[PDB]
């Protein structure tokens, strides 16, 4: 979903036509997607680049990739890297949709009980996925750091 | 529009290629008119109803027919209250710069519907051909385009 | 597939009019022969997997070379596959039987037999000439329980021949 | 929108076919349109359907699925 | 029987039943009184026909009367004696019934792997439903045997 | 119905079952009504067809009517000629005892072809019931039922 | 499965032949099955009628065609006339089967499961189911429609 | 092929000797070879007589030798009189031979092939063959007229 | 391929750069892209419409709808406009692409083998593809027309 | 896995190298692997004839051979002899690798869920697995039949 | 072609000059024509004598030339030798060229199309070919042998 289709959602659920307030919201995100679109080029940009931070920032010269840790095997960080690429992905997807819902849909649905299926540890996911949001937030400005911190946050919530 | 190419380089593995992004973009800038466009059909449905209705009832009286459907004041309304869904979802889809959001609650699976409630689809599209004729009427020229083009997407969806 | 009353039907049909005179007479002929044809096709169905057996014995009498070891039906394994397409074609004749048309041997036995026997170097002389000990032995059966004319039996194994047939003439 | 179901059909059919006896048992996704025609082809194997669950969708959203 | 046949069908091709099939059903149902008397006939003296059936065996083959075969020793002797009963059991099932399917899901499907590596050999069932064959149609008016012959030489040659 | 037998036993791989033996048995004996039944509807098919008719343009006056299809002598000669049609598949399917020679050239495909002829199918539905009415009133109660039969099959069909 | 079928089945698991209480029950079959036979025809008939009348009776004008009902969108309109002509083919299986077993095996299996997965009234659909029980025994008659009721509400009673 | 060569092959890819239904084939063959003759006769006699009626049945008078129709030009009204009287001709010949094997290796060929290139309707073409058929079963009798009628049916059945 | 994609093509199967020849040809093609749209649309419009109009032009009261016409069976009429529309649907691919090669690609690459096999009339086939061009070239306007009716050509042209 | 594989992992997730525990291990395996090898052929000989001796041992003659047992039915005997056929194969697999983890993967994942599903009675399973081990370690010797006993009865206590 | 024109030829598509690899082809060749004309000869001396006996070796005393085979009829035993005179011909044209380029532009051509067309069976023909190769390199020694056999083996698989 939008928020463009959201909006429209809820105006149709009560049979309501489009009132000023639900203009109110297209013409913000109207105004908003400017720097939306702009964020998403760059954060296409260097991916790659955001994740070797984040994992060398959060993950890196800890017990995790030592033996014992769920990082040491090498298929176990190729996993891990493809992992934190879905985040930042998805995470892309929901800041230029303007709504959280690919999130819960997408991602969110089946998480929790395949990282307790597989013993993969929540914590340090979560701490990734704050280091994500904060090489995002320095990488991209303030202002669009902030909307790409929301979904970041939003999927550390829902991971926890 | 966005949906669309999400889903789109959503199947692919691929982010979403930038000519996309130039789409999203020139999307955004035109948002602002498609939202005019949009209040202007929202403020003058009622015109837009009566008018369909004057074209439809003039152009097939077999729905004022006993025999066809919209016999009666009550069959009537409801015929002028589908004409008045299809405008509404019109409004949706102008919004929405692509038909995905309209075609969702009004075409997908109009033809049973309409099958088994026994009244003809051809009907049905001669009144959005009179929306689309009646906004033509009521609009600009670049926005009367802009406006028959999802019109001409209802007409052609209930053939 | 057609039926002995759908190709009438078919043939009917190609000129779009409706039934006369003589395809009611040909009805009346398939109505009168269909309760005989049930009896044979019963008795054909009782005794079948010992026709089978019989049909192989006899087709070892005719030609040596069959059982030998230039010959297709040398092992079990390339025995039992010479066995069950004398299955094959008893099944499809009494198929032709009940319906009383040649066009189920025609559409579902004939039609891709010349291909899979030059692939897989299966000889075809043999193979009409075990048909022919099938259907004298069913000859025999059918003279058995009851019904006197067999002719109606004598056709199908007579086609399928027919389109087997290397034709040198 | 997506079914979570976990569903049991046996062939009736494996001993005059000699298959490979694989199970019959399972949990699988299946989206919203096809999900019609799985349970039809479930019940034609008259399998039991045990538990059938939402993944994916919230119920009584009509725009955006 | 031919209510399964017909409702099988026009369920796996979405239809309704047609009309040949229905005239199909209805004289179904009109055979159906002479069949209850032909199997109340067969239920009235199975002990003739399992005892008939025992001794043309026993004149028919003598190996199993001879040690090293199935029917030595006293156990299995026995046995023999209710399993001919259970397959005119069957036969009285099937000959009511308008079609043999659903005795051939009872008897019928796996009957090779089943006495395979039982010790019974398939060569000899066959003369033992022989004999079933020739003491049931002994037992019955001269129709009813012509109509209950087909299901005794169907299981004959479903055995080879 | 033997192709029906045949090719149901077919996709098996067993024979024949003998309860199907039977059913070919009960269609042999049944053949001399099957064949006098369509000798009936055969010569006096021009009867039916005039009866056909009137009874739907007082049914249904819409094809009478200019904007309907069978306006005119030429359409509502086509249109007789499309109930001579169906009377003969109706006679084929009597005689074939099973609906299969007749869907093949008279159901199968009828839906989209009164679509892109702009004939409602209603309308033929309600043609071949005033069929099924006369053949009813032509023939004695246990014809009439057995044809019946084969025209419920196609009013069935065209709706 | 039959009512033939349950009577063979019945017989059969006790290993018992077929005594005269079950050849009473098949040929009370068999003398049902002509009106079995005219009931299946006639409303395999006008099944679209039937089911156009229901939703005339029942659902339609409500709050459910409305917008914030379950049939409001048009696909869940055609999702409706879907769901009742499967109630009403499979009720006619199950009268001409006399058994409702098919019922319980292809129709009431998950069905609960689904209509609260996808939030589908289940009041709505008994009215409905209701209300074609009341038109199919106004159009078939009161002595087959007694048997068409009896299957239509069990197809409400297990839906509940 | 004749219906002798015809069973000389069938017995000769056997390696088979003449056994006795092949000798009923022959002894067939030569009863009905009297009115074979006497019929090939007198359709030769008045062919020309059998093809002007039947384009006078069929097709004159009706749009196809209007303007616009393919048997307009008077070229085309020859070619078409030349056809006909092809059809005519090996009828008789497959007639006399009693096997239908020089239709299909002399005329029904290519034929199809010949008649979609140059556009030549084909329903007409077998609606004459038809008017054809009816003519000459009127001229010679019923009881060769049927044998002439099977294989003008053959050559409507192989065009269509 | 495009009109674009072929440009790029035959400037990069030389190791060419993009000379001014071909950005006149990617010009053009952007030049005349604005009467392709617009003519796309009003040709989805009402393409059946189109087929119905064609075929009551060229096909419809002639031999081919009548008995022993290609047409006659309602099957075969569905697949007449099956086909029809399949001409219309990838001639408004190949216009929009401005580039026939989609045609060769995925209409004409086997088809004179399937019309021939099927028996299939290519000259009435060529004839209603020229009612096509003609009803359609009436509808979008002589100036779109002509690009409409190029690829119709092309299709014709290939199937003969 | 095996057994090899088994100590590789243990001596992998920790980062260490094969120390002499982990050489005993493997060597003690390499010294079984003649025992492991020669019972695998002689298992693999005849394992007809165990599973025909298992079923004579455990389920034959009981009730559930008799009707209303859950072996009665032809194609529940097949499946039963395939059953068993399993235990003894994956059986064979898991002595033949020394660990019995292709058990767990590959026998009793779901087994207890298909066995409550189908009604199937595990006691009776777990006697059949029992008989099979007896026959099986009469059949091979002590020495290897305590190591096929291992994984049967390993089989044995996970299923119940 | 020739393998010398084969060397040209690719020395002249690429506009290179006979360099030394090219050089070495050739006079490889001008070192191998002496046994390769040699062959030639003796092969041109008997090869009625080769192909008697090849048929005498393969396809004589079979079911081939017994009635129903594909030799049965004196002029298909007659083709049969022209078939095998060509395929030996057409080898000793290719063993002399050094180059199998006759054999694809003259015999391998459309050869598989007349081999289906007629009913000849591939396999006795591929094994004829076969017996061909063994008496030709049994004749004109091992040498040699090699070279014809390459060619009659190109004959050989791409007729297969
Ligand atoms: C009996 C004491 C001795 C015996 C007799 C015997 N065999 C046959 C018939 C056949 N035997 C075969 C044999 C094989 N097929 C194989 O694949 C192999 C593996 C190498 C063998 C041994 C076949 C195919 C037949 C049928 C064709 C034929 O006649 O050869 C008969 C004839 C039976 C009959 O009349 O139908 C007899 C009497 N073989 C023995 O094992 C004993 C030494
Ligand atoms: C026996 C009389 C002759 C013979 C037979 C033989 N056949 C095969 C192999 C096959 N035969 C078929 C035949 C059919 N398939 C069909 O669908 C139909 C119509 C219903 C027929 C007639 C097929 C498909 C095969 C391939 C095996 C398979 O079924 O997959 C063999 C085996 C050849 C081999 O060497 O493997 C044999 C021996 N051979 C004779 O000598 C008799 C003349
Ligand atoms: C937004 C998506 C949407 C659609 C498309 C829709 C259609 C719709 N049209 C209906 C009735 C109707 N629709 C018509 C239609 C017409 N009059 C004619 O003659 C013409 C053919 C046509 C309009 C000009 C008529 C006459 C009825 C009443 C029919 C009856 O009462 O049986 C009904 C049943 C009554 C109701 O609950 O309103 C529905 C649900 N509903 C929806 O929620
Ligand atoms: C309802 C379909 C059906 C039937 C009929 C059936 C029979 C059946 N026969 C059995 C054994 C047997 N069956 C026979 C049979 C015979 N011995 C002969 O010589 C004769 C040819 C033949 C018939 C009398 C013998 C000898 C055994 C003992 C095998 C053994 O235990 O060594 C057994 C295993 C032991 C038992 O439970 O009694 C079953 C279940 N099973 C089925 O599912
Ligand atoms: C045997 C299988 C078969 C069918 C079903 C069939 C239908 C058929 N109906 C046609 C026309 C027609 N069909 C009708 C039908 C009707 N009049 C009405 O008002 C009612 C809705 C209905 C009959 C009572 C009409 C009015 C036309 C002329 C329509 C036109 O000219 O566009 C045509 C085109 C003209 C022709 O070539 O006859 C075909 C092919 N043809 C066949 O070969
Ligand atoms: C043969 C037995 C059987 C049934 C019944 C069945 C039902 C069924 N109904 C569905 C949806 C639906 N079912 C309904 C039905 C209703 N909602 C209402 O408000 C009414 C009370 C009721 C109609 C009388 C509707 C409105 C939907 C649409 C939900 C959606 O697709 O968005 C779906 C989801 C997917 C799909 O339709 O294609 C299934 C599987 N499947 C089966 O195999
Ligand atoms: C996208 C390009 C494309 C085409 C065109 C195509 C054609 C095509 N047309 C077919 C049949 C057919 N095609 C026609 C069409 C015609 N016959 C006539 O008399 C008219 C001249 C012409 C219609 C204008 C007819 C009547 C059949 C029916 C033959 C049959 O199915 O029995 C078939 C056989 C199977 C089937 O329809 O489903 C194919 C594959 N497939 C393709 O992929
Ligand atoms: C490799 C591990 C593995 C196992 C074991 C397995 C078992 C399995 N056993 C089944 C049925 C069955 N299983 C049994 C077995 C038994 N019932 C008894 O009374 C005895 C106690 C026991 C035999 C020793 C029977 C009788 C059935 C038949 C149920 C039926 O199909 O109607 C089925 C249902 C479908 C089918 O057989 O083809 C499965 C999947 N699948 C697997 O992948």
């Amino acid at each position: 979903q939008d928020a463009i289709t959201a909006v429209i959602n809820s105006a149709d659920v009560q049979g309501k036509y489009l009132d000023t307030a639900a203009l109110e919201k297209l013409k913000a995100y109207f105004s908003t997607g400017e720097l939306r679109v702009r964020a998403a080029t760059t954060i296409s940009a260097n991916a790659a680049a955001i994740v070797k931070e984040a994992v060398a920032k959060s993950l890196l010269y800890s017990d995790i990739t030592r033996p014992g840790g769920n990082m040491y095997t090498t298929r176990r960080y190729a996993a891990c890297i493809r992992d934190l690429d879905y985040y930042l992905r998805y995470a892309t997807y929901a800041m230029l949709a303007g709504d959280p819902s690919i999130l819960d849909e997408r991602v969110l649905n089946g998480l929790k009980e395949t990282y307790n299926s597989l013993g993969v540890p929540v914590g340090a996911t979560v701490q990734a996925i704050q280091a994500i949001k904060e090489v995002t937030a320095s990488l991209v400005g303030a202002d669009a750091g902030k909307e790409m911190g929301i979904y970041l946050d939003y999927i550390s919530s829902g991971l926890s | 529009i966005v949906t669309k190419s999400i889903v789109n380089a959503d199947a692919e593995a691929r982010y979403l290629s930038p000519g996309e992004l130039d789409r999203i973009k020139s999307f955004v800038a035109g948002g602002q008119q498609r939202l005019r466009i949009a209040q202007a059909l929202t403020d003058n449905r009622e015109r837009l109803v009566k008018q369909a209705g004057d074209q439809l009832f003039q152009k097939r009286p077999d729905v004022v027919s006993p025999g066809g459907n919209a016999y009666g004041q009550e069959m009537t309304a409801t015929c002028l209250r589908d004409l008045d869904y299809y405008l509404r979802l019109v409004t949706y889809g102008i919004v929405a710069g692509d038909v995905t959001p309209i075609e969702e609650i009004g075409v997908i699976g109009v033809r049973e519907m309409y099958k088994s409630l026994g009244t003809p689809i051809e009907a049905v599209g001669e009144g959005v051909r009179a929306l689309k004729n009646a906004a033509s009427t009521l609009l600009s020229a670049e926005d009367a385009a802009e406006a028959g083009s999802y019109f001409d997407y209802v007409v052609g969806a209930l053939q | 597939m057609r039926d002995a009353v759908t190709s009438l039907i078919k043939n009917y049909d190609v000129a779009g009019r409706y039934f006369d005179r003589n395809a009611i007479d040909t009805l009346k002929d398939y109505f009168d022969s269909g309760t005989a044809r049930v009896q044979a096709a019963a008795a054909i169905n009782s005794n079948a997997a010992a026709l089978v057996k019989q049909a192989g014995s006899k087709l070892f009498e005719e030609l040596p070379e069959l059982i030998r070891p230039g010959g297709n039906a040398y092992t079990t394994r390339r025995l039992a596959a010479c066995l069950r397409d004398m299955d094959y074609y008893l099944r499809y004749a009494t198929y032709a039987l009940v319906a009383g048309n040649t066009n189920v041997l025609d559409e579902r036995v004939l039609q891709g037999l010349r291909e899979t026997y030059n692939s897989l170097g299966v000889p075809i002389g043999p193979t009409v000439r075990g048909v022919q000990i099938l259907k004298d032995l069913v000859k025999e059966q059918v003279a058995g329980a009851g019904i006197a004319n067999t002719t109606f039996v004598e056709e199908p194994f007579d086609h399928i021949t027919r389109e087997l047939s290397e034709r040198d003439v | 929108r997506l079914f979570k179901i976990t569903a049991l059909v046996p062939s009736l059919s494996r001993t005059r076919t000699q298959r490979e006896l694989q199970n019959t048992y399972f949990t699988k996704l299946v989206p919203y349109e096809n999900w019609f025609r799985e349970q039809q082809r479930i019940q034609k194997a008259g399998g039991k359907i045990i538990k059938v669950e939402l993944a994916t969708g919230k119920q009584g959203t009509n725009a955006g699925l | 029987t031919v209510i399964s046949q017909v409702i099988l069908q026009a369920d796996d091709e979405l239809r309704y039943p047609s009309s040949g099939e229905l005239k199909s059903i209805s004289d179904f149902l009109q055979t159906g009184v002479q069949r209850t008397r032909i199997v109340a006939t067969l239920a009235e003296n199975e002990k003739k026909i399992v005892q008939e059936a025992t001794k043309q065996l026993w004149q028919k083959r003598p190996d199993f009367i001879a040690p090293g075969g199935n029917a030595y020793g006293e156990r299995q002797r026995a046995l023999c004696i209710r399993d001919f009963g259970w397959y005119l059991r069957l036969i009285t099932y099937g000959v009511l019934a308008g079609d043999i399917e659903p005795i051939e899901k009872i008897g019928i499907i796996g009957v090779r792997e089943m006495y395979n590596s039982l010790g019974v050999p398939v060569p000899g069932m066959v003369e033992a439903i022989n004999s079933l064959k020739k003491a049931s149609l002994d037992l019955l008016s001269s129709e009813d045997a012509a109509a209950a012959a087909p299901y005794f030489d169907y299981i004959i040659q479903a055995m080879s």
